[PDB]
Order: structure tokens, then C-alpha cells, then sequence
DNA sequence: TGCACGGCTCGGCCCGG
DNA sequence: CCGGGCCGAGCCGTGCTTT
């Protein structure tokens, strides 16, 4: 099989909170707070904010938030579309990500309640996302991969490497 | 179409023996036995010499990186091109570790000496190995002095024999 | 160059090495060779189905594949006898008594 | 073929484990007199000899003398499954398999393949030992454990009516002194002033495993090897040869 | 045939430069990234030939290198082989000089190795480190696969490449 | 294991019926995979018809050539079609130059 | 084909008789003269991975403490303060800091340093308009410097002066001699190579024995008394891959035997001082105590040969000679733009100014893990000899003469590849009294 | 020059081990009445006070006063080398070496180098303490061990004839309640209700290694650091002050 | 062609004082 | 019963070179 240089089961950044093995579960169980760069999405109706694609309160799709690198002003995707992805008050091109704070305990508990998979010992993530969007992966997929003993690749697929013969 | 037929398409050994040998000395010994059995290989002078031209680069290239190496902290990942003169990481409390250890230079020295003493190699390679050993034991002259005596000496070595001859 | 642990099976164009046969088997032809399993066994199983090797004449590199229709090695036993090991089971049986491999076998090349 | 049974298999396991701390491959010389062993460590720094006469064997039958060579690690791993209240039985047939049996509340049989090792004869003449000191195991073990804190070399000084051991580090100092008036020494016989030094790793490796109620005698001199003995089951004996420092 | 990712990865950028040192005339340059080393000799040589044809059809002049450029490129090739990889091909210095003298485009790129060169501050060059992609292209493309390249030239009816045929 | 993970994903995360329903490796026969060389950006669809007891991937010579491979030492990848369809995304691709290699940005059907 | 100068014989010219001169000399420095105590571990069971780090740190400590004492000699330097206790100084005070140059960048305003000492790291800025900004522009790291200026509570230490250990401007002239004495310098003989030109060396050996052409040369030859060789006396074995085809004598024992046979032809009144180099059988990293005795015995067996170390200082008639090989020049050439191998005098003067023979660690020079730094020039000499660059040069700097003796190996394939031009068979002659080069011989006609 | 003799070195070593888990270097002031030490946490979060009057020691002879600066690790190792019934003697002569001599079956001697350490004399007089409770060391040890599982914060609550300590987490919750009818709460003097919170790491560090038969005294108040003190040998005592969190 | 080798830390289990 | 000694996973770094 194909595994990254440190093995990874979900494409979710944890930083230094998880330790050497980037264990999301160990950081969550100790109540640590991690500071990393991710993409935050915001629900248009009520106003939930966090690294998720669906709002738990109402189950409606959120919108990516654009941040100003100089003044940290947040705009929804619809608003930034008119602004040509440039800050009007400032003058700098926006970015979809910023360095933020996350509490792994709430996210992991929500995921476990979502997929009804409670008995998992380890769950490895990444130190930092390498993309330009820094969009994370759902944690439910990581939980199911950990449960079924499979590993992820740089684009989200599971691959097997073998020699070829005719 | 095809020319030759086969009874079974997956008949024969399935795993290479190279993946079941642990030590380097064991690998070299098994490979030399295999070369000795086959009539048309002529191990005794070309196999061992061409093999020695694979461990010699490792030896010489690891002694030249010990004298110009960068140090690093165990907790941090900070790399210092020269060691901190207080003995500890300036930005934390951890201790400093080498990036090229002393045992990385002389991991292939025993197999190289066996290859030199057992088989027929030109005197160039034999002298290179003897001088490499002498140079390895001379760089640490005043950091690791030989303060330990011994009961029995002369284990049929080759370097001392070459020197006394 | 020879790496430690990777044997050399024949000197350049030396009689007693691999015998050249022109042809293509069921599972060879693109860039792969055809090898009898008996000579896979009688080299201490360093060769296995799919193991690469650096060749001399046609190109540089190939993958080995079993072909039982061609000849195998001729070996000299410990008591002085000579045998033609063209069979897989015979190679398994007589492996421990081998003293010298007189001939190494064939190699089908397209 | 032979049959050997021993009482208190835990003591035999401890002895084999102590032997295993320095050497890896060794062969046993079983004869009509008993069984004996001798080997040298790969670094050629320590030499261990040990014999077990028939006196300490409850039952012992043999057709003569034979050499048996087994892997030490596997032997001690098997021996460590025993208990202090079980009997150990060693048996071998014409086949090259060493059958080991432990008889307690049940009977279990272990099969260990044999191996061949070079039985080179290594021996040395009786060197001139000017000083001899007999002390308990506990005192020397404690002295070694204190010495290990500060340095890696331990120094001996033997004087008439005064035997002392020292271990000095870079800035810290450790010293142990005793006399025959004290309770830690049995007897001392020195012919002149003696000074020597030996490493801490080897000393800790060999001294470890000695009971408190053991009489250990040490023979050493000036810049010359050291010899240590302790009696086993009141009939046997063990030797340790250690090369000096500097 | 649109399979290997040379057009997507190897060609980092295409820019137009002026011969301020000789005539202030314009020409075309190609920037090769790291991934071009995995494309293959045929892909690299075909990229060079396509660049030549596009420069011809854009009505642009020829790259006119100074001698210092030739010295810098020879030193780059030698040092790259000495300190990085075997290159599976050894161009003699005469071949390198001939290739530089007879290529109508500038084959350059970013730095891919942490080694400095001697001939620094060359005009038209914005780096002083090894350009692994460009030199690997020059070594394992037009030089290692000149037979297939001249075959393609003959099939393609392209003039100006007679030096390679010779 | 990959098929079990896909079935769990479909049943739990998305609320759809299972697809593979396999208990032994012989229950994957007739299902489709994707072959991908480590230096290309397009894949090709293949079908499983059997299993062998060797450490090689046997396939037609046209299958290996359509991935620009030579079959003398090369190694490629196979992944289940549905896994790649559900999981692959272009927003997880690194932003350096060598980030679009090994990615199935398009697949060939014939 | 195994000629090794077996039967080379050169006899003294009876037409000329040497004059009588008292042989007053002594070796003032040798690496196998300082007893370096090995360092002990911080606990009872330390291992290999910490003793090496401790030894390197102790070496750097010794370097800093040795080069800090030299700086505080000229009265112009005063009010030295500890770097650690810089937060407790007023903004109107003038202080000096002494430490190691970690790094040196360049900005539009000037240069920024990372000076470090025993008690912490401090940043330093030097304005572009400073009078000494030119000197500090071409200093390479790991050297010991002094900075003078005003400290700020906001970090940066603004400075207006820059100091090197340097050489004093004033010195007292030594008393003269009763008669003149001459000495000769040679380096990089490279015995056993194909590009080594033996005929030129035989002509030179003939020249030393009275085979002269002019009256003044005859007078000099009758007066010569000493001879110093500065490394690379044999081509060595296994220096680079593919050297076997480049060797005429592919045996290190035979290389040293042939070299010993060649040098035996000099008159018995000439005393050799031989030092090892980077191609001999000697220590992989500098300083090198001596040759490997079991490999270089024939040159030890010479009756008039005295084997010295690298670096070593020799005193002849009260004149100090700092004899070194010169592996440290390559770092100076690489780091400071505007210098080339063809002119090694300027890099040598820079090394003398810094008072260290190989400042930077981790570059092109291998530095051994010693507890004491023996490469610092403690005492200022009268003459300095070097080699390793195969190019002749000579300069004078504040009273001391800096000489770079040439090679005897003709240009090889590699030196052609890297565009290096050797100047073989050039030999400088030095007068003992003034410690200055007075004549340069030339035997390049044969080579 | 002073000579101080102590009996039962194990208790001394245990006390030193508890005192050495907060600061690495501390200074001891030897004076006729006794030895007193007041260290400071490196992060400035917990206070530790030492007081060892001369009444405990069997022999106590000293003239004048002197400070003794030593690093905790070496002294802790030397003391932990002491066995159950080893007499502990502390002696300092004219030299700059702090001698630790141990007496028993053998005379084992250790030496340490004194280190100059700055002294920060900050005396804290009596503070307004809302409530004071004395409980057995077993109860607090067990409660801290139980609360370490759920979270990193302990909440202390004291009321009229009621002592309650609670820890809360994301999902789990632990609470321990005590009152006069239990064997742990010896008595409780409280003028008014109070509540405060403290860290679990520091609490475990201070509370670890406390004997079961110890009348540990706890005093604390609303949003105010807790004071803890227990007696040693009926004459000596140790005092802990831990700053609160948030 | 890149993998193969050394070293440091950090818990989970015995096993013993 | 409570405290060490020890293994077994993991995670980092490194592999000829003339002046
Ligand atoms: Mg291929
Ligand atoms: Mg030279
Ligand atoms: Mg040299
Ligand atoms: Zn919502
Ligand atoms: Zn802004
Ligand atoms: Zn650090």
C-alpha cells in the first residue's frame, strides 16, 4: 500500500497539539487548544462559524469566509464576489484562510456522534495543509478509515502500489 | 499470438531472499556464496572489488560530513551550524544532538575488512581500507582515549600484518 | 557497480551463463524475460516472479516471468554426479546437494 | 544420551542468566565428573569459568563425556519459565535436540535445537596475586551502585588492616572504606600496597545477581587482571577475569 | 497525447526577453520547474522544438548568448553531476558549447538545488544557483535523444536545425 | 478493506445503499479500478477478473502502454473507481509545481 | 615502469666551500606539545553522543577566551561589558562587546550581525557611513570581533566602531647578526604523480650543491643553511575517485620511500623542517600532530630531517617563522568577492588580521573535535609561509612578510577544468636577518 | 565548621524529594535554632518554605550562621542512595565541599560542590484566610488522583460543616464530599463560604508522597492562594503556597 | 537508483524489595 | 503494594570529491 512519510488517516491539520504522531484523539482527550491555519465557513441564516461544510443547527450549506491579511475583516463568498476578492477598506487581495484557534474535543465528539463510531484508539492528521485554500477534510471519513485500517493520500484517495507485468 | 507456452503463470518462488536478511554482513556472505557456486561469475577478485567500491564511498563520505556538520535540538527542530557554547538549546531547555553520529562512519568497516582479508583485491583497495581505519581511529584521539587494556591480542588481523611485512 | 546483497549472475557474454532463445511467452514480451522456475530456486531464491535485473545485450533492465517450456540449469552434485534440473519439484528435492552450477539455463527474449 | 535433574531450578536459571550477561555462544563440557563451561567475551576483556560436579546433582547418569552447544539467549528464556519449587530435568537422545523438562504440579517439555561452536582452549597461568580480600556481596554491590553515580571507573586500594575502594568523578567524589574490625569483611591477606582500577560497566554486569548471604573473595595486584570467586551450593565455584584500566 | 503532465508541470512560465547586451532585440525564453525531470527525454526535446517553432511563428529574433553564459552553463552542468546525480548521460564540454551556440531559445528556470555558481550576476539571469530543470532538459533531451529529434524535424518540415542533423 | 470502508461511508455518512457487498476477495470480480502512473495526470479504467499468488500486477500490454509505462521495473497504482469518485477533490492538491502529478484529473474509457 | 629515484646521486661542488655559521635554532611550537585533558561526562554513564558536543563547545569557548584577551591590548579599547547584562545600562554610555560572529546580512542602511558570547546573543547594526564600514563588510563568521556604540532598550545595539585583533603598528627592530644566513621554502612536491616534474627537482637539487650560473647565486648557495617544506610531499592514495590512473607510484610506502631517496641528496649542513599536508598519510582534520609513523618511516630516518606539526612556529636566530600548509585560504576566497586563487597574498593577510588560520566552521576545511583551540596565532611572527594553492606570491604587512611557496606538480586535468594556473618550480629565498625575501629562483624551463 | 547528625535518612530523602520537584537550586541557611529554606517556583506560581529546628536532630552543633547553596539533583541522588536504617550526617569543613557521610555496616562518604545561588528574602506574614480544614493525607491524595482523570482543574469548596472538592470536564465529572462523621475530616473551622480553583499538575506534585497518617492542614479563600502545611517529627514542618488559576 | 542504518523519547508490563 | 528495568513503537537525521 501507499502511505505518506508520516502515516495519515485524515487531511485535517492539528499542529503541535497532537505531539509527535499528530494524534487528533490524544490532543482532544487532554483538552488542548491548537492554533493552525484553516478555512472557516459561515451559515447564512443563523450564523454558526467553524471548519465545517454543513451547519449542525439547521443542516444548510455554509459559505467560505475571506479574510484581509492586514485588517482581518471577514466577508462571505457572496459579498466578496462583488468586491472582486479585494478589500475595499484596505487595499490587499484577500485570502480564504487565516491563523485561528480550534478546540478538538467538540469537533471529535460531534463526528463520533455523527457516524456512531466511538471505539477508535488513534487518529492521525497533518501538521499543516499544503494547498492554497487549506480546506480540511471531514473527520467522519478519518474515523471510518481508522476503523477499517486504511490510509489516505495527498488528494484524498486510497492507493496500492505494485510491479507491472504483461 | 505467442510462441512459448507455460504450465502455470505464477509458479516459483514468490518473495526475494534479499528481504529476509537482516545484517549487511549476512547479505554479503550469502551473495558471495551464490557467486561462488555459479561457474560463469568469477567472484574472487571482481565481485568483492566492485562491492568494496560501494562501501568505500559510504565510509569516506561519512567521515567528511562529521567534520562539517550542523547540530539540532531534540525538542525543537532548530538546526545550528555550530554548537551552542553553553551546551543547551538557546530557545528552550532541551539538549543538543549530532546529525552524523560516530557509529554511522564505522558501520560498514567490519564487512570491508572481512572482504579485504578473505578475497583477492588489488593492493590499492587494501591500502585504502587500512588507511581508512587508521584515519577513523585518529580523529578521536583526544576525546576517546584508549584507557582499557586487554588479555589476548592479535586476532589474525591484516593491517598489522601488512605493516610488519 | 554491484550493491551489497544484490548478486551478479553472469559475466559479460561468458559461456555458461544465460542461453539466448528468440520468442515470446504468454506473459512476456514488452520488456520482460522468460525464466524457468528451477533456476529461480537454485540461486537461493534471490530471483522471484517480478524481480528486476540489469541486462546486457538487448536493453538495460527486465522483469523475470516463469516459463516451464524451456530448459533449466545443469548442476554438479556433492558426490560428483551431473543432473539436468529442468523441473521445479526436482529442483526443490535436490537443492541441498548442489556443489556447482555448470549451466544457468535459458532466457526467452522477444 | 544422558539424564540430569536439579533441585531448585530458579537458582540454575539465575546462574545461567548471570553467565549470559557477557557471552552469547558457548558450549558445555559434560563428563563423568560433572559439567563445566568456559568461554571468552567478544571484546576479549572478561573470561568466565564454571563447573558443576556430580556432588550437587541428585541423579546423574552418563555414558562418558560429550560437548553440548546451545544458544544462550534461548536457554535463559526457557529457564526463566521455572519456579523456586520445581525440579529441572535435562535429557537428550541420539537426536540433536535438547529436551528440557520442569516437574512441579505438572510436566512440560521444551525442545531446543543444537548448534556447533568453536571450542578453542584458552587458559592463563597463575599470575602473582599480592592481595586477597573476602567480603560480602551486599557491600560490594552497594559500593558499585554508589560508584556508578559519579564516574565510569572504580579504583581499589588494599593496605594491611585497611581495604578501601574509591570512585572520583569530575567534581563529585565517592569513597568506601572498611577494616576487619567492621562486619563487612571476612579476612584480608595483602603482601604489599596495592592500587588498581577497573571499569564500572563490567563490574556492575558481573556483580549483579549475588545474594546478600554470599562470601565473595577478590584477588588482584598492581596494574594486573582481577580474579573474583564465589561458592555455589558449597561445592562449585565461579571465576571472573577482568583486564585493568589505563 | 495528453497523458504525462509536462505541459501542466514542467513549463512553469514563458517570457519574452530583450538582447540589451547585443542588439536590444526580442526573443522567447522557457522556464522549467522541478517536475520536468520526470517527463522524459522525448517530452523535453519536443518541448524545446515546440518553443523554437512558436518563437519562429511569433516573429521574434534569436537568443544571442554571451560567452559568460556558456561558462556558467558548463559549470552548472559539471557541478550538478558532481554533487547531485549521475544524470545517466555525460555531455562533453564541446557538445555543451555547440548546443548553447545553436539553440534559438533561452532555456532557463528557477533554482532546484542549494548550490551556488561561480559566474554570478550574469545579465538576463535572476538567480545564482543551480537550475536543475533547465540543465537536465539540455542534457537528457536534445543531446541524449538527438536521433528521435532529427526524425521529428524531418517529418515536421522544420528548417534551422541542420546543426543537429550534422 | 477499501470496499468495506466505502460501504460504511455510503451507509453512514450519506445514507445510501451499499454497493460492493463483499465478504471475500473473490467477490470483487467484475468491479472496476483506476490505473495511474506516478508521472501522469490521466487514468485508465480496468476490470478485475482474477487473482494470482505473486507480487505483480498482470495486465494487457496495451493497458501498461496507455499509462506511458515500459514494464521493466516500473510500479503503478490501482484504486477502486467508487472510492476515487467519492473522495477525490481538487482543493486538497498542494500548491507547489509538483502538486498536480499523480492526480486523476481525467480518465479514459476506451 | 616503477622508477622511484632509487639511484639518484648528487655530489657537492668542490669549487665552493660553505662558510662556518653557528646553528642557533629551536622549535617554539608543536601540536604534540600541549597536553589536552579529555573532558569528563556530567554523570557516571555518559555516552558517545554528548562527549563530542561537549568537546566542540569547549573548543569554541577556548577560541573566544583566547581571542578576547588579545583584543584588550591596544589602549583604544575600553569599558568592556557582559552581553547578558546589557538591559542594566544607561543610554548615554559607551560600551564594548566581544563575541563570535554567528552571521552577517546586508541591508540598505548597512549590515546586521548576530554577535554571541558566553552569556547570550545580541544583534548589532553598523551604519553605511561608518568610517570602518569597509573593514566589517568582508569579515567571515566564527571570528572574534569587538563592537563599540550605544545600546538601546529596544533590542538592536547601534554601533559606530568595528575592531579586529589585527597587528600592532609599532614594533622594535631586533639586533643584527654577525653574518648573513639564508633559507629556502618549498611546498606541494606531490611525489608519485604523473604531472610531477622530476627533472626540475633534480636541477634544483643540483643547484643547492654548487651547480650555479652567476657569482651572486654562488655566494647565496655557499651561505644557505636551512630548508623548510610545507606539506603535500606525496600525492597520496585514494584522494579522489579515479586517481589510480593518475599515479606513477601507486603505493603510499613507495611514495614516501622515493621522496626520502630524493631528499637525501642535499648537503648535511642543511636541516630540513618537514610538515604534513592534506594529501599525506596524516590526520584527516587539522591540526595535524605529525605523520603516521608506520607509513612515513623512511622520511623520519633522514639524518638531517626534523619533522614538525601543522601549524608550527620555528625560531631561527630570534626570528619567528609560522609555518602552515594553508587550507584556510579557500574559505577566504569563497566568502570575500574580489579575490582569486592567482593572488593568495591578500587572503593570507586577511587571515593574519583575524589571527586565526581557519575561522569558519563547516565550510571547506575539516575541524577536529578538540578541547583546546590551537589554530589561533598567539604571538605575532616575523615570517609566514603557506602552500596548497600552487601559485607563488609575496607581500609585506606592517613588518611581517607573507610568502606562498609554489608547487612542483604541473597543471592537471582538474585544475584545467576549474581554470587554475599553477606556477611550478618557483623557489623563494629568505634572509634570516631581515626576514624578507631577497631573490626568487626559477627552474620552470625544464618542468 | 559544623556537624549535624540525623536518624532515619529515608524520611530526610523523601522530604528532599518533595522539596526538589519545584525548584532546581536552593540555599540552606544553617543556624543554631535550625535550617530554613524558602525557594521560588521558576514560573512564579508556587511557594515552598522549609523549617527544620534543631530539636529533631539527635546531635546539633554549630557556631555562627552560614548559607549552603546546592543543586537539588545531586543531593537528592546521594540521599536516595541511603537505606532504611542508615544514620545521616551532614558536615562542612574549611573546604568548599559539602560532605555527606553515611554510617551503617560500612562507612560510605559522598562530597558535593557548593554553588552560589542568589537569595530573595520575601517574608509573607499572616493573610486573611476564609476557611481552615485539616484532613488525612490519604483522602486528598486519592481525591487528586481521581480528579486527574477527568480534567486538569480542581475546584475547592468549603462551607459550614461541609468540605467538597469537584472537577469537571467535557463529558465526565468527579465530585468528592466530606463531613465530620467521616474519618478524614478531623475538624473544620469556617467563618464563611468560599470557593476557588487550582491546577492539577501542581497539586499532584505537592500532594504526592504524603503519608497516610498525616494531619495535612489546608487554608484557602475566595480567589486567593491556598496554604498547606503538615508537621514532620512533631517539630519540623513544611509550608506550601500555590497561586490560583483564573 | 533511494532505501538502509543509527540514535532519542515515551509509555505498558512485569518483577522485585 | 509501590517503584523501577526493560522492550517495542515511533519519529528524526545520513551515505567517494585534486586548487
Ligand atoms: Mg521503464
Ligand atoms: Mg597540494
Ligand atoms: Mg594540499
Ligand atoms: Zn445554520
Ligand atoms: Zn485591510
Ligand atoms: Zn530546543
Amino acid at each position: 500500500e501507499r502511505k505518506m512519510k508520516p502515516p495519515v488517516q485524515v487531511l485535517f491539520p492539528i499542529g503541535l497539539a497532537g505531539g509527535s504522531s499528530r494524534d487528533i484523539k490524544k490532543a482532544a482527550e487532554e483538552g488542548k487548544v491548537a492554533e493552525v491555519e484553516i478555512a472557516f465557513f459561515k451559515c447564512p441564516k443563523c450564523g454558526h462559524v467553524g471548519p465545517e461544510h454543513l451547519c449542525p443547527n439547521c443542516g444548510t450549506r455554509k459559505e467560505l469566509l475571506w479574510v484581509c491579511p492586514r485588517c482581518n475583516a471577514e466577508y462571505p463568498e457572496s459579498q466578496a464576489e462583488g468586491y472582486n476578492y479585494t478589500c475595499p477598506k484596505c487595499n490587499v487581495k484577500l485570502r480564504p484562510y487565516a491563523k485561528r484557534k480550534i478546540r478538538p474535543s467538540e469537533l471529535l465528539n460531534r463526528a463520533m456522534e455523527n457516524v456512531k463510531v466511538y471505539g477508535v484508539d488513534k487518529l492521525k492528521g497533518v501538521m499543516g495543509m499544503t494547498s492554497g485554500w487549506k480546506m480540511p477534510e471531514p473527520l467522519e471519513k478519518g474515523l471510518l478509515r481508522a476503523k477499517n485500517d486504511v490510509y489516505v493520500f495527498k488528494d484524498g484517495t486510497i492507493r496500492f502500489d505494485a510491479t507491472d507485468a504483461p | 499470438k505467442f510462441t512459448h507456452d507455460t504450465d502455470d503463470i505464477a509458479l516459483g518462488p514468490k518473495m526475494s531472499l534479499y528481504k529476509q536478511l537482516g545484517d549487511m554482513e549476512e547479505k554479503v556472505r550469502r551473495q558471495l556464496e551464490v557467486a561462488k557456486r555459479i561457474r560463469a561469475v568469477d567472484e574472487h577478485g571482481v565481485a568483492e572489488k566492485i562491492l568494496n567500491s560501494h562501501l568505500i564511498p559510504d565510509l569516506r563520505g561519512n567521515l567528511r560530513s562529521f567534520t562539517r556538520q550542523e547540530f539540532r535540538c531534540v525538542k525543537c527542530n532548530t538546526k545550528f551550524r555550530r554548537p551552542p557554547l553553553n551546551g543547551k538549546c538557546p530557545v528552550c531547555g532541551g539538549k543538543i544532538v549530532l546529525t552524523v553520529s560516530k557509529g554511522a562512519i564505522e558501520k560498514y568497516l567490519g564487512t570491508a575488512k572481512m572482504l579485504v582479508t578473505e578475497y583477492n583485491v588489488k593492493n590499492y583497495t587494501r591500502q585504502r581500507i587500512c588507511l581508512t581505519e587508521r584515519d577513523i581511529d585518529s580523529l578521536f584521539e583526544n576525546v576517546f582515549p584508549e584507557t582499557q587494556l586487554t588479555l589476548i591480542v592479535n586476532p589474525n588481523d591484516i593491517c598489522q600484518r601488512l605493516v610488519m611485512a | 557497480e554491484v550493491i551489497g546483497g544484490r548478486p551478479l549472475f553472469s559475466d559479460p557474454s561468458k559461456p555458461g551463463g544465460f542461453r539466448l532463445r528468440y520468442g515470446r511467452s504468454r506473459a512476456s514480451g514488452f520488456a520482460t524475460w522468460g525464466i524457468n522456475p528451477a533456476t529461480m530456486i537454485l540461486v537461493d531464491e534471490f530471483l522471484a516472479i517480478g524481480t528486476q535485473l540489469k541486462t546486457e545485450r538487448p536493453g538495460k533492465g527486465a522483469v523475470v516471468t516463469p516459463v516451464t517450456t524451456i530448459e533449466g540449469p545443469i548442476v554438479k552434485l556433492k558426490d560428483g554426479s551431473v543432473l539436468r534440473v529442468d523441473d521445479y519439484n526436482l529442483a526443490l528435492k535436490v537443492r541441498e546437494d548442489v556443489e556447482e552450477i555448470l549451466y544457468l539455463g535459458d532466457a526467452v527474449i522477444a | 544420551p544422558f539424564e540430569i535433574v536439579f533441585e531448585g531450578a530458579k537458582e540454575f536459571a539465575q546462574l545461567i542468566e548471570t553467565a549470559s550477561r557477557l557471552i552469547d555462544e558457548a558450549a558445555f563440557k559434560v563428563t563423568e565428573e560433572g559439567i563445566s563451561m568456559r568461554a571468552m567475551d567478544p571484546s576479549r576483556v572478561v573470561l568466565i569459568d564454571l563447573n558443576l560436579p556430580a556432588s550437587i546433582f541428585s541423579k546423574y547418569e552418563v555414558d562418558g563425556e560429550e560437548t553440548i552447544g546451545v544458544n544462550m539467549d534461548h536457554l535463559k528464556k526457557v529457564l526463566k519459565r521455572g519456579k523456586a519449587k520445581e525440579t529441572l530435568i535435562l535429557r537428550k537422545g541420539e537426536e540433536n535436540f535438547l529436551e528440557i523438562s520442569l516437574q512441579g504440579t505438572a510436566t512440560r517439555t521444551f525442545k531446543l535445537p543444537l548448534i556447533d561452536v568453536e571450542e578453542i582452549e584458552v587458559d592463563l597461568p597463575e599470575l602473582p596475586f599480592t592481595a586477597k580480600v573476602v567480603i560480602l556481596g551486599d557491600v560490594i554491590k552497594e559500593a558499585v551502585k554508589d560508584a556508578s553515580l559519579v564516574s565510569d571507573s572504580m579504583k581499589f586500594i588494599a593496605k594491611e588492616n585497611e581495604f578501601t575502594m574509591r570512585a572520583e568523578g569530575e567534581t563529585q567524589e565517592v569513597e568506601v572504606k572498611l577494616t576487619l574490625e567492621d562486619e563487612g569483611l571476612l579476612d584480608i591477606e595483602v603482601q604489599e600496597e596495592t592500587k588498581s582500577a577497573y571499569g564500572i560497566s563490567y563490574l556492575s554486569d558481573m556483580v549483579k545477581g549475588l545474594g546478600k548471604a554470599d562470601e565473595v573473595t577478590i584477588k588482584f595486584g598492581n596494574e594486573m587482571p582481577m580474579q573474583m570467586e564465589y561458592y555455589i551450593r558449597d561445592e562449585g565455584r565461579l571465576i571472573f577475569l577482568l583486564a585493568p584500566r589505563v | 497525447e495528453g497523458i504525462v503532465s509536462a505541459p501542466i508541470e514542467g513549463i512553469a512560465n514563458v517570457k519574452i526577453k530583450r538582447n540589451t547586451w547585443a542588439d536590444n532585440s526580442e526573443y522567447l525564453a522557457l522556464y522549467y520547474a522541478g517536475p520536468i525531470r520526470s517527463s522524459g527525454g522525448t517530452a523535453q526535446a519536443l518541448s524545446v522544438l515546440v518553443g523554437d517553432y512558436v518563437r519562429r511563428k511569433l516573429g521574434l529574433d534569436r537568443f544571442k548568448p554571451s560567452e559568460k553564459h556558456i561558462e556558467r552553463m558548463v559549470e552548472e552542468v559539471d557541478l550538478y553531476h558532481r554533487a547531485v546525480t549521475r544524470l545517466q548521460y555525460h555531455p562533453s564540454p564541446e557538445e555543451v558549447r555547440l548546443a548553447m551556440r545553436n539553440i534559438p531559445i533561452e532555456i532557463t528556470g528557477e533554482a532546484t538545488d542549494d548550490v551556488e555558481v561561480s559566474h554570478r550576476d550574469v545579465p538576463g539571469v535572476e538567480t545564482n544557483q543551480l537550475r536543475g530543470g533547465a540543465i537536465l532538459v539540455l542534457a537528457e533531451g536534445v543531446l541524449q535523444k538527438a536521433k528521435k529529434l532529427v526524425k521529428y524535424i524531418d517529418k515536421m518540415g522544420i528548417e534551422g536545425w541542420e546543426w543537429l542533423k550534422e | 478493506k477499501v470496499a468495506k470502508f466505502v460501504d460504511d461511508l455510503l451507509e453512514k455518512f450519506y445514507g445510501l445503499p451499499r454497493f460492493y457487498n463483499a465478504e471475500k476477495m473473490e467477490d470483487l470480480i467484475g468491479h472496476l479500478v483506476i490505473g495511474l502512473a506516478p508521472h501522469t495526470s490521466a487514468g485508465i479504467v480496468g476490470r478485475i477478473i482474477g487473482f494470482v499468488d505473486a507480487l505483480v500486477g498482470y495486465a494487457h500490454p496495451y493497458f501498461h502502454a496507455a499509462k506511458r509505462r515500459n514494464c521493466d521495473g516500473d510500479e503503478d497504482a490501482v484504486m477502486l473507481l467508487l472510492d476515487a469518485l467519492l473522495n477525490f477533490s481538487r482543493y486538497y492538491l498542494p500548491e507547489k509545481r509538483g502538486g498536480k502529478m499523480d492526480a486523476p484529473l481525467v480518465i479514459t474509457t476506451r | 615502469e616503477y622508477s622511484k629515484y632509487e639511484d639518484v646521486v648528487i655530489e657537492w661542488n668542490p669549487s665552493v666551500t660553505p662558510v662556518q655559521i653557528e646553528k642557533n635554532y629551536e622549535v617554539k611550537f608543536d601540536v604534540r606539545q600541549v597536553k589536552l585533558r579529555p573532558p569528563k561526562v556530567k554523570n557516571g554513564s555518559g555516552k558517545e553522543g554528548e562527549i563530542i558536543v561537549e568537546a566542540y563547545a569547549s573548543l569554541f569557548k577556548s577560541r573566544l577566551s583566547k581571542l578576547k584577551r588579545i583584543l584588550r591590548e591596544n589602549p583604544e579599547i575600553s569599558n568592556v561589558v557582559d552581553i547578558g547584562k546589557l538591559n542594566y545600562v544607561s543610554g548615554d554610555e559607551e560600551v564594548t562587546i566581544i563575541g563570535l560572529v554567528n552571521s552577517k546580512r546586508e541591508t540598505n542602511r548597512g549590515l546586521i550581525f548576530e554577535v554571541e558570547d558566553k552569556t547570550g546573543i545580541v544583534k548589532v547594526f553598523l551604519p553605511k557611513d561608518s568610517e570602518d564600514y569597509r573593514e566589517a563588510f568582508k569579515v567571515l563568521p566564527d571570528a572574534v570581533v569587538a563592537f563599540k556604540g550605544f545600546y538601546s532598550k529596544k533590542g538592536i545595539f547601534f554601533a559606530n566602531k568595528f575592531y579586529l585583533p589585527d597587528v600592532p603598528l609599532y614594533r622594535k627592530q631586533k639586533p643584527p647578526l654577525e653574518e648573513k644566513v639564508y633559507a629556502i621554502l618549498i611546498s606541494d612536491i606531490h611525489v608519485g604523480s604523473r604531472e610531477f616534474c622530476e627533472k626540475a627537482f633534480l636541477k634544483f637539487l643540483e643547484w643547492l650543491n654548487g651547480h650555479v650560473e652567476s657569482k651572486e647565486e654562488e655566494e647565496i648557495v655557499s651561505r644557505v643553511k636551512y630548508l623548510i617544506i610545507a606539506g603535500d610531499v606525496v600525492d597520496g592514495i585514494g584522494i579522489y575517485p579515479g586517481q589510480y590512473s593518475d599515479l606513477v607510484i601507486p603505493d603510499i610506502f613507495d611514495q614516501y620511500e622515493a621522496l626520502a631517496n630524493l631528499l637525501a641528496n642535499v648537503p648535511e649542513h642543511i636541516t630540513m623542517f618537514i610538515g604534513p599536508g592534506n594529501a599525506d598519510a596524516a590526520r584527516p582534520a587539522i591540526p595535524q600532530p605529525e605523520f603516521y609513523k608506520e607509513y612515513a618511516k623512511p622520511i623520519y630516518k633522514l639524518k638531517n630531517a626534523i619533522i614538525i606539526s601543522n601549524p608550527a612556529v620555528i625560531r631561527l636566530h630570534g626570528r619567528d617563522f609560522l609555518i602552515a600548509h594553508g587550507r584556510g585560504i579557500e574559505d577566504v576566497v569563497s566568502f570575500v568577492p574580489g579575490l582569486t586563487h592567482h593572488k593568495p597574498g591578500l587572503p593570507m593577510v586577511e587571515l593574519l588580521k583575524m589571527r586565526h588560520l581557519a575561522p569558519t566552521f563547516g565550510g571547506k576545511v575539516p575541524i577536529a573535535p578538540d578541547p583546546e583551540d590551537l589554530l589561533v596565532i598567539e604571538e605575532v611572527p616575523d615570517l609566514v609561509q603557506m602552500g596548497h594553492v600552487h601559485v607563488y606570491d609575496a607581500v609585506v604587512y606592517r613588518g611581517v612578510q607573507l610568502v606562498n611557496s609554489a608547487t612542483w606538480q604541473a597543471q592537471t586535468e582538474f585544475q584545467k577544468m576549474v581554470n587554475i594556473v599553477p606556477t611550478p618550480a618557483k623557489v623563494p629565498v629568505v634572509d634570516v636577518e631581515s626576514a624578507r625575501v631577497v631573490k626568487v629562483l626559477d627552474f620552470s624551463g625544464w618542468c
